């Protein structure tokens, strides 16, 4: 027997997609000195209408499940890669996996004009919080 | 109490089991054969409009002296994937003994069956001659482009829990606690950062 159904709640709902397109994720692991794909999907920027507190969310295709949940703050910084263009670098304290893991990201995008748009938008929300 | 299900997860060596179950665990591609020894056991939870169900993946060797207490890894067992590699027949002419190790020990279970690495485009097997019981279900998959990666635990979700529109949902996602650090600690992952921005990702010379 099994709740013949459940609502989903995604957690998004007193927030604002201020950014949101495909993109894929890595995470490096210390323990081998890799990169190691993380997720593919939307990554998003979210700022909340109350408190004006932003974070990143991102979940992956077809599993649905998260592989990004930290928040942004005025600190935090986009590294480009030195031999990779359209990728941004950050470090951040995440809790997709339901725990404080601090995790070395890099993002991948497509388009230019979406890199662009994601450091323009990340630094614009950092410093409105 | 959740709701729990017993995968097995056998095959062929270098088919491509290891990797699938990774892939779905941490999205991670692993690119090297590290066969595996006797059984990993894996638990996987997906989130579907039913509530969660959890899967756990009983990761089986398939070299035979690597295989430890294969049939009795079977017990109990509640479903199963067969997995194989397109582009490699013989792979694909064992799938009937490994169909007929399982039946032997867990009788009428639902079965899928998984022909992975269609992403490589010199496929020997063709899914035109595969293709029929209630019980089983094939479907192309590739954990390197993860098509149809969710295939198989969304069709075996929805045969255990008899439920045709089972669907997966998204995960909610929690308001993530600020942390903060002393400047002196941020350095250091400021430091490990850049070490780690010297190092190239791993499919930067892929389709993407
Ligand atoms: N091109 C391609 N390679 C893949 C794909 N899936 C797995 N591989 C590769 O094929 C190999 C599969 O290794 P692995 O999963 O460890 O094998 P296994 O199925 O677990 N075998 P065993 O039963 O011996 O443990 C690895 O080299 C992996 O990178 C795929 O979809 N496409
Ligand atoms: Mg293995």
């Amino acid at each position: 027997p099994l709740p013949d159904l459940v609502e989903v709640s995604s957690g998004e709902e007193n927030e604002q997609v201020v950014f949101s397109h495909r993109a894929k994720l890595y995470r490096y692991d210390k323990d081998v000195g890799q990169w190691k794909e993380r997720g593919i999907g939307d990554i998003k920027i979210l700022q909340n209408y109350d408190n004006k507190q932003v974070r990143i969310v991102m979940r992956r295709d077809q599993v649905l499940k998260l592989c990004a949940n930290h928040r942004i703050t005025p600190d935090m910084t986009l590294q480009n890669m030195k031999g990779t263009e359209r990728v941004w670098l950050w470090t951040a304290c995440d809790f997709a996996d339901g725990e404080r893991k601090v995790e070395h990201l890099a993002v991948r995008f497509k388009l230019q004009d979406v890199a662009d748009s994601f450091k323009k938008i990340f630094d614009e929300a950092k410093t409105a919080q | 109490p959740q709701v729990q299900f017993k995968l097995v997860l056998v095959g062929d060596g270098g088919t491509g089991k290891t990797t699938f179950v990774k892939r779905h665990l941490t999205g991670e591609f692993e690119k090297k054969y590290v066969a595996t020894l006797g059984v990993e056991v894996h638990p996987l939870v997906f989130h579907t409009n039913r509530g969660p169900i959890k899967f756990n993946v009983w990761d089986t060797a398939g070299q035979e002296k690597f295989g430890g207490l294969r049939d009795g890894y079977y017990i109990q067992a509640q479903c199963a994937i067969i997995m194989f590699d397109v582009t490699s027949r013989v792979t694909y002419k064992n799938v009937p003994n490994w169909h007929r190790d399982l039946v032997r020990v867990c009788e009428n279970i639902p079965i899928v069956l998984c022909g992975n690495k269609v992403d490589i485009k010199d496929r020997k097997v063709k899914a035109k001659s595969i293709v029929r019981k209630k019980n089983l279900q094939y479907y192309d998959i590739s954990a390197k482009s993860n098509y149809n990666f969710e295939k198989p635990f969304l069709w075996l979700a929805r045969k255990l829990i008899g439920d045709p529109n089972l669907e997966f949902v998204a995960m909610p996602a929690l308001a993530p606690p600020e942390v903060v650090m002393d400047p002196a600690l941020a350095a250091q992952y400021e430091h490990d950062l850049e070490v780690a921005q010297t190092t190239a990702l791993p499919d930067e010379d892929d389709d993407l």
